[PDB]
């Protein structure tokens, strides 16, 4: 026989390239992305079993890195709190207390700058305790010896907007459509697209909010289920309704710092002072865990006994539910969610929750952002679509909430995608000659 | 569905080659990298096919014989029961070898044609 | 003579000036020049790829097996090549040029299939 | 009969793309526009009529953005003036005023820091009253509560440099030279050029200075002449000479405020303190205006009473003729130019001018520029090439003034549009594969 | 075998056997932006060469014959000398000032050839 | 005959193009350059003589610009030291006089704010005379010019070989001619895609840590008969230089702001010692004799060649300077140019330490180099010299003031950039 060649042959190879965004005032520069395809197509790939590995997926790495970069571009172009890093003369706010708020709200006076540099303003404001540290009466902001704090830019929205991603021509995105696919391995039912479904950049920990749901049943995905150093990703089939609040009618105040710039300070509270909290339906939560436990039993290989215990790291970013409600940051105590063992009305547990105003995204060093206060009362709702849980090192195993890497929120939603390049050229033996 | 052919049923898929080729070709920098990459690959491959004397031609035969070291297969299932994928997985590292031969053959073929016209 | 010298002339006259017309194809503000260069390439390649698909690449002119439809337009050749310019012609065919392009792809596909049966 | 393919077809379509900047340092930095011009000539297109809706040519938006980009990039590296927002102690300059600038200038004293943090310096300087606002002799500069302030670099002249704009590959610029054509419709005389002629980035209000002159006759252009709210653009065929000066001989002084960072300011005036002003020839202006009116009669009836008047309102940047003369900004009151009715010589018209040093160009906020002072005296001679005017019954009232810089750019960019080359097409013939 | 520019020093005739190596090697933190531009330039240079081959009807070939005769006014040399004594570096220098003449002639010839083919095809 | 067009024609045009960076934590951000091919093809060409003019080599300009940009990028994200431009009270450190301390090291104290705007601290630190001027009242010299920025403590200054690559369609020609003076035609050539790596070694007067001449010393100049040109002399042998700053520095650090700190020398462990460099005298004297033998090949062997020191200019002009470990050293060269050549051997060169750095012969920038804890030891090779010729019958040469572009020009003398033009035409026997 003879050798002949072909172009446009339907074969491919794994490849890693960049992703192109598509999106449809905000903090993701969504208006800087191409409009999405309102009528995209996907094809069933006939008679192909391919392999996916969500823990080796560069798409995850890229979306994670891109949000970090994007965040800074969105936050960078506005006023700093540098002149605000002064000694604070503080007392407690004891005026309208439920006694659960003791020491939580502080009243401090200080001397800050104004439009004319020779003049100073003696002003006062309110603080939430978590962001203020005693110097010894005399207090300073916690980040005064660590980082510059940028005031968040005032006309922004942090409510996640799903971003769709497209392969460059010559590349394609393979999706796993095989129900109950647990990662790392063969997926017999896949489809191919040029552009995929958008994913919301939800940033939270120990509860995954407003993501995808399992088609039928709770599924556990873990790089190594017996590795005591690993977490597990829990994808729920049933969303859990959660209701969070800041039950205070807030005022806001704005005082000039410099030449056309002002700081937004905390003002005061109308009505009394109350603790933030979150509610879930009780049976729904109990049934949810029964399903999780059933899946863990599958991994154990029997109807073994397990415990759900409390997180213990010395860090709010590790042990609490980290959540952005509107523009304010919740650090909720989740202890009422994981306080049981499993052996083979729906009044909520009203998780108490703390509010922090100055935050440090991604736990990096030398950066900080101040969240301006919001006037009025804040209420928000969400769907818990998954969990990030971990395990301890006997016969009974203990599972706990955990995972400090926001990259895994990306990983969870991206568990079903892989990128390949198309290889249109090939050769074959043939009866044909030139 | 430019990749509707899954690599399966390659025989029938040889007529979808036209179709597959139809979609050939801080966010601002990423888009530039993405589009130039599509261009680079397109040109890379068009250049290579062109140097073998084929251009815009999806299927072309040449004057290079097939070697047994490349395939000792049955030759009886290649279209109907062989995937382009599986075959490619079993390329056995002759990609560069074959390509070099294709260029050599064409080099001589062009010369031969020039000499015949020179004879005229 | 010159680039677009035949613009405004008849289609016939312009059919022999395709050469000069074709010959004219191809610090953050600086991104603009990079982008302009890239776009020129993108437009060029889209045309070359399409001609490639139809089997017309490499030539200024190409003949097909697709018949002209009177349902698209019905103008005499004595009117089309002699009393019509390309600018006006292009406007007249804007409603159906894309139909034609699809038809051209279909005809080339049949030809390649036919070649394959012999090859 | 068969549909065949032709490639290299001489046709085109409207398209949005940007234009290469070629210039042949300054704010319109040379290194920003390295390309020069070999001066290739254009090609006349016989038997081509092109509809130019000039009012919609987006390249004007591009010019707007490019000039501001160059402006800001050039000011970014200059010394900042933040330390100047201090309480000032100010009194009037009264001792050498020639019965005009009556308290026009202030004599201010203030506590400025110096190069070393531990040391302070007392600074005495003059300010135009237009830049200083009383706090309650306690004053502050007008920008201290709204914007940043940067000192312009002394090495940048800001003399407008004519930039041609050139199409990218795959594109071309259609230039129509049809005479006495308003520029919005099917203009019958078009040539194709890769590049436009060069247009100087002149910044002005009220009048249009140093632009292209109308061929043959004064022409009035507008998008919708009927709507008085639309600005009326007038292009003169004959320029009007205007002589603008600052008679005051100025002392320029400087201090060092920061680490190697100098500041320049106005010292005492050496000679008499005289008010700045501009002159035009009296007859020339009167003849010119009558010509404009003659053109109004092409839109208005023969017996329409045409009344010219000074602007009825707006801030100084709106009501006066605001322009850059030698680096300083003049605000000239044109009430002596627009005060007549047109229903049926060794002299001159003088307009008084005000001067400002804190400049807020492009009607933006949060940013401002400080113009360092000019040593000695200022003299500029400019050409009035046009007028931008709005309109407010047997009468019509015309009052001078325009909008932002896009009006200026738009008029200079007239006669051009940008299209994409569309080389592929089909036509029937006798040839069948 | 020779490496990519190993043809240098060979005669023009000998060098005709290295056309494949020369042709197959065509197209072979913001301070790094120049790298993007560099790749773009490589593409532009490539495409310009391809267009020229296209307009002359020599696309897809390493060598192409014509219907345009050689003018001794560009260069008058023995054929044997041209192919055996001269190398391409030396040769190009001898005809540098006739390059555009030649290119114009090649394109017009192709322009006429294609029209003639269309008429013949239309006839039969 | 007929016109034939060939594609894949092996011909050249000289070209001026951009360069691509390739490599294999530091001030050059080398991690940002794509890794190189460890075994690039080198294609030897036969019967090619090519003119290489190093004085017209624009790759030098590109290295200059990229190195500067990298330098600035390194410093752009580092902490500013603006708050140090305060007045200081200073006296001499006279704790341990060994007679090296000839008023050079001073004990200064000043008032500076930190962390909160409400608080100040007194800072006690040591300074070198070179950077401090009198207003016991003193100010820092850098407060003259723009604000001073502290270099980042974890970014290294050790030169890393960088490979410069031609973009596709272009190639780099290199010649192998021995005794090639960088300006004439060179008959032995080869093609590479990328250059060998060249380290961005920065120095003046003496050319350090470069390549060596093959067999014989090479003297390269644009105009050898001029007295207004630098002469670059490449040695065919290295000479070893041992440099030390034998004072155990205790480095202190204070907060100055919101996660910001200043690093400075506090206490000194041991007596005060002068920094210095040691070069073998015997080796050096033979090396010089070789240079002299080569100078005579251009000027005649009936003359006398004298060596002297340069005269006039600032520290950066009159002394030898280099960076090692991030510290900037300035060394006297009296022992190197004190001889006349007519037809444990060691030279010790005294050295000093500067804190305020202003390189690239620029102004309007300033950098502060924080000190090394303990004692720095440094070893370097002299690979070449920068000479200046003077303007009857005998002549004198002096060390040159320097131009950083000369260091690169010297290493790049061997390379040229060429554009490859695959199309060409020749007459044939073939017609269609
Ligand atoms: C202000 O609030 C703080 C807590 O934020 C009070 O300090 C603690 O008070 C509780 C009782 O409520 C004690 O059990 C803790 O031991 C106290 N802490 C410490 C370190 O002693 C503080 O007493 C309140 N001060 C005023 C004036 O109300
Ligand atoms: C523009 O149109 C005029 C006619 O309106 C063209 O002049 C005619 O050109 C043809 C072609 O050479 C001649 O046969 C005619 O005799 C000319 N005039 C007439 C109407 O008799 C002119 O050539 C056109 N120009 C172009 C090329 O745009
Ligand atoms: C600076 O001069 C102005 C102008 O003369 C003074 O303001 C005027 O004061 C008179 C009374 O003497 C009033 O009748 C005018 O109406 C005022 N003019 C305006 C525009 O308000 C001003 O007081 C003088 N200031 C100083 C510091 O001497
Ligand atoms: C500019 O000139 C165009 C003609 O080129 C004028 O457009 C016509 O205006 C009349 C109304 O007076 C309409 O009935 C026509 O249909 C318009 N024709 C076209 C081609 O647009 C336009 O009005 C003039 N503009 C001004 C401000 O006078
Ligand atoms: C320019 O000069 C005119 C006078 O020619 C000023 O007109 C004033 O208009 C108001 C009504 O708004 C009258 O009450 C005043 O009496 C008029 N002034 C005079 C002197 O007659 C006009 O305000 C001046 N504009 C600017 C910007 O200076
Ligand atoms: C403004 O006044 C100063 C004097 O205060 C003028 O300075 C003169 O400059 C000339 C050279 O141009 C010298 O010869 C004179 O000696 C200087 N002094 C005097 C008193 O003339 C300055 O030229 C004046 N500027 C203008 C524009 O007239
Ligand atoms: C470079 O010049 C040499 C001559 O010194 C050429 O070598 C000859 O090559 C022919 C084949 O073409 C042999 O038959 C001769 O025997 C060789 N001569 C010698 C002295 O060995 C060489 O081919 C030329 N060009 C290149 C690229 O090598
Ligand atoms: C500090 O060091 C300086 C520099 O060595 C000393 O200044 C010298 O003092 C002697 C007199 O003892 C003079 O003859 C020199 O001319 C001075 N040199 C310079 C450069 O000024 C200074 O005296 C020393 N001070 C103390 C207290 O030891
Ligand atoms: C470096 O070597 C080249 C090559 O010899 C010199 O260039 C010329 O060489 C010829 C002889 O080969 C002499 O006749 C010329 O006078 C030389 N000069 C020039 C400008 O061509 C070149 O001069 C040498 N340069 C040095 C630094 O010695
Ligand atoms: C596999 O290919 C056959 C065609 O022979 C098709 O009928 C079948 O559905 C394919 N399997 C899939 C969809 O994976
Ligand atoms: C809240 O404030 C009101 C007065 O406005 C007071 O009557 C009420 O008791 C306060 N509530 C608490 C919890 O102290
Ligand atoms: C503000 O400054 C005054 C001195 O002018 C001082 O007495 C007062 O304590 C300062 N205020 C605060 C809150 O520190
Ligand atoms: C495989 O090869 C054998 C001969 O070794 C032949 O009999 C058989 O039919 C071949 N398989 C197919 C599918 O033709
Ligand atoms: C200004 O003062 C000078 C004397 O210094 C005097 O000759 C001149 O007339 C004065 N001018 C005015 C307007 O007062
Ligand atoms: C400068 O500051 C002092 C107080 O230290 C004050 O008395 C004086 O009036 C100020 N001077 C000026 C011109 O502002
Ligand atoms: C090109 O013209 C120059 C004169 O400008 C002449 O010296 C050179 O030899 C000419 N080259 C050719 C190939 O004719
Ligand atoms: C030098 O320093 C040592 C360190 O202890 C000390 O013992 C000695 O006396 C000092 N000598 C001088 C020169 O003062
Ligand atoms: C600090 O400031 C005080 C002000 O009274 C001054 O006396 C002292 O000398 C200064 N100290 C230093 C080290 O600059």
């Amino acid at each position: 026989l003879w050798v002949t060649v072909y172009y446009g042959v339907p074969v491919w190879k794994d490849a890693e390239t960049t992703l192109f965004c598509a999106s449809d005032h905000n903090v993701w520069a969504t208006h800087a992305c191409v409009p999405t395809d309102p009528n995209p197509q996907e094809i069933h790939l006939e008679n192909v079993t391919e392999e996916f590995n969500m823990w080796k997926n560069n798409m995850v790495e890229q979306m994670h890195e891109d949000i970090i970069s994007l965040w800074d571009q969105s936050l960078k172009p506005c006023v700093k709190l540098t002149p605000l890093c002064v000694t604070l003369q503080c007392t407690n706010v004891t005026n309208n207390i439920t006694d659960d708020m003791r020491g939580e709200l502080k009243n401090c006076s200080f001397n800050m700058t104004t439009e004319l540099r020779d003049k100073k303003q003696k002003v006062y404001s309110l603080f939430y305790r978590l962001d203020v540290v005693q110097i010894n009466k005399e207090y300073r902001l916690i980040n005064c010896n660590t980082s510059a704090i940028t005031q968040a830019c005032p006309k922004v929205s942090f409510e996640p907007i799903p971003i769709h991603y497209c392969a460059p021509a010559g590349f394609a995105i393979l999706k796993c459509k095989d129900k109950k696919f647990n990662g790392t391995g063969p997926c017999p039912s896949v489809s191919t697209v040029q552009c995929t479904h958008g994913i919301k950049p939800v940033v939270s920990t120990q509860l995954l909010l407003n993501g995808s749901l399992a088609e039928e049943e709770v599924i556990i995905r873990s790089e190594n289920i017996t590795n005591n150093a690993k977490n597990i990703l829990v994808q729920l089939n049933t969303p859990v309704q959660i209701n969070c609040t800041r039950p205070n009618n807030n005022t806001v105040k704005s005082i000039r710092i410099g030449p056309g710039q002002a700081f937004y300070y905390t003002g005061d509270i109308i009505g009394d002072i109350r603790q933030a909290h979150c509610n879930v339906s009780k049976a729904t939560w109990n049934e949810t865990l029964g399903k999780v436990v059933k899946q863990l039993r599958k991994h154990f290989g029997n109807n073994t006994i397990i415990r759900f215990a409390q997180s213990s790291g010395g860090d709010l970013e590790v042990t609490t539910h980290s959540f952005n409600c509107g523009g304010e940051f919740f650090y909720c105590n989740t202890s009422g969610l994981f306080n049981s063992t499993w052996i083979s009305s729906n009044d909520s547990i009203t998780l108490p929750c703390r509010i922090k105003q100055i935050i440090n995204m991604w736990q990096r060093i030398g950066q900080a952002m101040y969240a301006p206060p919001i006037q009025g009362v804040i209420r928000c709702v969400s769907n818990i679509t998954g969990l990030i849980l971990t395990r301890d090192g006997s016969t009974t195993e203990t599972f706990r909430p955990g995972g400090g890497d926001m990259r895994d929120n990306w990983r969870s939603e991206l568990y079903k995608y892989k990128v390949v390049k198309i290889e249109p050229l090939g050769v074959a033996p043939t009866r044909c000659k030139r | 569905g430019f990749l509707g052919a899954a690599g399966s049923t390659m025989g029938a898929a040889s007529m979808t080659l036209t179709v597959q080729a139809r979609n050939l070709l801080h966010w601002g920098i990423k888009q530039l990298q993405a589009r130039v990459l599509a261009v680079e690959h397109y040109l890379r491959d068009q250049q290579l096919l062109g140097i073998w004397g084929c251009s815009g031609k999806l299927i072309c035969c040449t004057n290079v014989p097939w070697n047994s070291s490349w395939s000792n297969r049955n030759l009886s299932e290649i279209w109907d029961n062989m995937t382009w994928l599986q075959w490619d997985k079993e390329i056995s590292n002759y990609t560069q070898i074959i390509y070099g031969l294709l260029e050599e053959s064409q080099n001589q073929q062009e010369k031969n044609e020039q000499d015949l016209l020179a004879l005229d």
